[PDB]
């Protein structure tokens, strides 16, 4: 019902495009697992919140506020969280959660560039639900104080340290079976 | 009435081989589905996408769309800040993933093509109130740091 | 914590059910 | 300042409305209390009240030490 | 029969004046504030910094000009308590004394017009008026009570006339019940 925007900050932004570029143009894939889940993301978030913060109703809200961002990354990086191609690796674990019986826990494995995206798309996700206003102020001063944080550590989750060094790439080049389902062959 | 299925995949409005609802001309492809379904073992009988299979469990009633929407709620009392969000996921279908407008028109270098290319030229009330009284402990000290401080520095 | 045990002990001191509600309001009115 | 308790408008025509948000939430002073005019329940009165203390504590503290930084600088002044 | 759709909270206002013009004994300080030529005036501006058509401006001018007219022909036939018929009469003798007229648009506030427009589905229901021209006149009045319902904070503030000063209302003495709601 109401209109309602995020102040993302430019190098999120950057980071976005770049993404973008190393997916779509590149033809690069997300090394997954990746060595920092989201689960140690919004922990360490939380965590290091949770020592500034005075009253119990802060932090409450504080713990609420994560654990729902970690319901909707599990609910979400399946639904809208993936470019075209990334979906045959999301299938590819698909595969391997069905041979160990174990259910997919998107959360364990994906790092903070797919929380960026969730982030940066909940605009539009909020606006479709009929929550009231103060919820909606709630839920977005929680998001941007989120943002703030996340951007504190842009190098330490986004910054591709050492291009020479594969081990540590962020993004692998996808093997000639991936661009035959991507060029749709 | 037999509608025609759209030949482009809604969740990526691509062609290719994708399986069809017979409810509703939406058609999806294999990898789009969730979970993605595996061509080689295609549900048997009628399959319908994610609104359909909402829209037949509520039967149409707006009454019984609010109790449940309700109850979800009243269930995720621990994250209640997204219970309204999360009622919405499980009802509609999905999509691929394409950044909002704002975000495409940061920078002038990169463009968008219309193929999706983008190219570039209880034990909880315990714990919180421990945490206030321990980090309000913890800050009443640096204070008294400050205050030490201040009079070493103004003692000389 | 002991906070939580003072809920409590209102509760059980107050006794009725109306006039807790009537607390409860006093309480978030301030 | 002036009231906070509104007209009961019967008819059934009052909107309650359950808010997604507890803890912080201000709404009136309209409350209604479950286990327009809002509802909320007794573990929200209990954080909203607990913030209310804790953050005035916070407050007065902080008044006193702005009070004391002042007094020490003005004392080393003379 | 007509129908006009009040405000919710312009309800609790006349209701909360049945309570103070009534068994609390309180009278309308005057002369108000904001009187009605006021208010009417503000309101005609507004919208017509809004309006494009010139028919649309036109119809919001008679309009209003009409509705002040209705207030001086109608706050003292049928506007006023009994309880403060008095005031009004009083005034109406201070006119006489000074040989200036009384209109009541310049002297009462938005109150008594807010009286005026609850009484209106009656007045309009004793017509022979045209279904159309009804129908206007409702839809340029629940025009006129939503921007009222946007402004009643700047207008219908309560201030206990018993313990600061000019809030919209003031206390009577009791020689005041006496003469007026006991002759
Ligand atoms: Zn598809
Ligand atoms: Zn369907």
């Amino acid at each position: 019902t109401p209109k309602i925007s995020l102040q993302i900050p430019i190098k999120l932004k950057s980071v976005l495009v770049d993404d973008w570029e190393y997916v779509t143009k590149d033809k690069k894939i997300c090394r997954l697992p990746a060595d920092v889940t989201v689960e140690m993301v919004l922990n360490k978030y939380e965590h290091e919140v949770s020592q500034e913060l005075e009253s119990p109703g802060s932090q409450s809200q504080l713990s609420e506020y994560c654990a729902g961002l970690k319901l909707y990354f599990d609910k979400c990086l399946g639904n809208m969280l993936l470019y075209r191609l990334e979906r045959l690796q999301y299938d590819e674990l698909l595969k391997k959660s069905s041979k160990d019986q174990k259910p997919l826990v998107p959360i364990r494995i994906y790092g903070a560039i797919h929380l960026l995206r969730l982030i940066s798309v909940l605009p539009e996700l909020i606006s479709s639900t009929t929550m009231d206003l103060q919820s909606c102020q709630l839920l977005i001063k929680q998001t941007e104080d989120f943002l703030v944080w996340l951007l504190m550590h842009v190098d330490e989750y986004f910054n591709d340290k050492d291009p020479n060094r594969s081990d540590d790439a962020l993004y692998v080049n996808t093997s000639s079976q991936y661009e035959g389902v991507a060029l749709g062959m | 009435i037999d509608f025609e299925n759209e030949d482009f995949c809604s969740a990526c409005n691509q062609s290719g081989s994708f399986l069809c609802c017979d409810t509703c001309p939406k058609s999806f492809h294999f990898l789009c589905l969730d979970p993605p379904i595996d061509p080689n073992n295609l549900p048997k009988g009628d399959w319908h996408c994610n609104e359909c299979k909402f829209k037949i469990f509520i039967n149409n009633s707006m009454a019984t769309l609010k109790k449940i929407e309700s109850n979800f709620i009243k269930q995720n009392n621990n994250v209640k800040i997204f219970a309204k969000l999360l009622f919405n996921i499980d009802s509609h279908n999905p999509k691929q993933f394409q950044l909002p407008n704002y975000i495409k028109e940061t920078f002038p270098a990169v463009k968008t093509g219309s193929r999706g290319q983008y190219s570039d030229e209880d034990e909880n009330s315990i714990k919180y109130d421990f945490f206030d009284k321990i980090y309000k402990s913890k800050m009443v000290q640096k204070r008294k740091l400050f205050q030490f401080q201040e009079s070493l520095i103004d003692k000389l | 914590n002991e906070e939580v045990t003072f809920f409590e002990k209102a509760k059980r001191y107050i006794g009725n059910k109306h006039l807790y509600t009537e607390f409860l309001k006093i309480l978030n009115l301030y | 300042k002036v009231w906070k308790k509104q007209r009961l408008i019967n008819k059934k025509n009052q909107l309650y409305y359950e808010p997604l948000q507890k803890i912080g939430y201000q709404n009136n002073g309209n409350i209604q209390i479950i286990p327009k005019i809002t509802q909320i329940d007794e573990n929200s009165i209990k954080y909203d009240f607990f913030d209310k203390i804790y953050k005035s504590k916070m407050v007065q503290k902080r008044k006193l030490f702005q009070f004391q930084e002042s007094l020490i600088d003005k004392l080393v002044s003379n």
